[PDB]
């Protein structure tokens, strides 16, 4: 089994405005095998009941999924996606950065 | 429209 | 333009943990429009766009039956591959299939697809002529023979040139408003001072569809490659896409760099500067 390591981007659906309902996305791509554990974090803590797209895969066979949840950005609240996949010894965390 | 798949 | 109808099938064994997980996804032009999921409380093909909900109820039951046949088949396939490859029991393995047609704006077939991967690697594929197979390995040669003998290629040719094309048209006319639209990107540049005397210019493109776009940075009058980053194009989740490309330039020299955004929904490309 050739395993491939997921690539991750965390980012908002609309341009972030403190205090304004938005949507936060964790876009995870280029991984194999399909089994993967994704969690979205607020201030380090699991956000509850976040939505997952239908996993699919791309022309190269590699899998991908979009995880998303409502969120309202603040000055101090921080946000992150945490990915656990066989291809990696340890879970991988990527933080939401508002100019990315 | 999807069709049926051939077995391997 | 050109358009495509595509079916993506996934089967994942999970020994001990019950029967394989099985999924089919339909795409029109890269919009997901139908889906079949074995994990469903009551599995069956279902619509994935509001426009798919308008088709005859006859549509679904038939496709659900076809998917169920595909799922029982795929379960046998997983066992078959384990046997062809002489793989140890107890692990998880995956079969993937992609099949579809790509059609030019004149309604003609540009390309038909039929291909299979095992554990993420090419297994067998129908060649462009739509008559012969390419097996990636020894194991796939056993399927190649079975499939030749069963006259599979001709079944596939007929579907890809006929039904596949005919339904693409139904679907196109169906999702008319939203499939054929163009949303041009909204662009802007951000500005950041990093260590030493460096500045990061980030050229943003938002809210565009289709997904296809190009962003470039020009210094003086030619494009750049080093000191550059571009992220892979990504879904906003509402049917639009986002991208950015950044560049690192010397401090006080920001005015010499322009960003260019190229996209079909633009009367002409965008040029931005800080
Ligand atoms: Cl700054």
């Amino acid at each position: 089994m050739i395993q491939k390591t997921p690539q991750i981007q965390v980012y908002s659906r609309h341009p972030p405005e403190n205090g304004k309902p938005n949507i936060l996305n964790c876009y995870v791509t280029q991984f194999h095998p399909p089994h993967i554990e994704i969690q979205m974090l607020k201030n380090g803590k699991k956000i509850p009941k976040v939505e997952m797209s239908d996993m699919s895969f791309s022309k190269d066979w590699s899998f991908y999924i979009l995880a998303h949840t409502e969120f309202t950005p603040t000055e101090t609240d921080t946000y992150a996606c945490r990915v656990k996949h066989d291809s990696m010894a340890e879970p991988k965390t990527v933080y939401w950065d508002r100019d990315m | 429209i999807q069709q049926s798949i051939e077995r391997i | 333009g050109s358009h495509s109808l595509r079916y993506f099938v996934t089967a994942v064994s999970r020994p001990g943990h019950g029967k394989p997980r099985y999924m089919e996804v339909g795409y029109v032009d890269d919009t997901e429009f139908v889906r079949f999921d074995s994990d469903a409380e009551n599995p069956r093909y279902e619509p994935r766009t509001p426009w798919m909900e308008q088709v005859e109820p006859e549509y679904w039951e038939g496709q659900t039956q076809i998917a169920k046949g595909n799922e029982q088949s795929s379960r046998v396939d997983l066992r078959t591959a384990l046997r062809y490859y002489n793989q140890s029991a107890g692990g998880s393995h995956t079969i993937q299939r992609m099949r579809g047609c790509e059609v030019g704006s004149d309604g003609r077939l540009l390309r038909g697809y039929q291909q299979v991967a095992y554990d993420g690697r090419d297994y067998i594929a129908l060649n462009e002529d739509l008559k012969t197979w390419t097996a990636a390995d020894m194991a796939a040669l056993i399927t190649k023979h079975k499939w030749e003998q069963a006259g599979a290629a001709e079944r596939d040719r007929a579907y890809l040139e006929g039904a596949c094309v005919e339904w693409l048209r139904r679907y196109l006319e169906l999702g008319n408003a939203t499939l054929l639209r163009t949303d041009s990107p909204k662009a802007h540049v951000t500005h950041h001072s990093r260590p030493k005397d460096k500045v990061t210019l980030r050229c943003w493109a938002l809210g565009f569809y289709p997904a296809d776009i190009t962003l470039t940075w020009q210094l003086n009058g030619e494009e750049l490659t080093q000191d550059m980053e571009l992220v892979e194009t990504r879904p906003a989740g509402d049917g639009t896409f986002q991208k950015w490309a950044s560049v690192v330039v010397p401090l006080g020299k920001e005015q010499n760099y322009t960003c260019h955004v190229y996209h079909e929904g633009l009367p002409e490309p965008l040029t931005l500067r800080w």
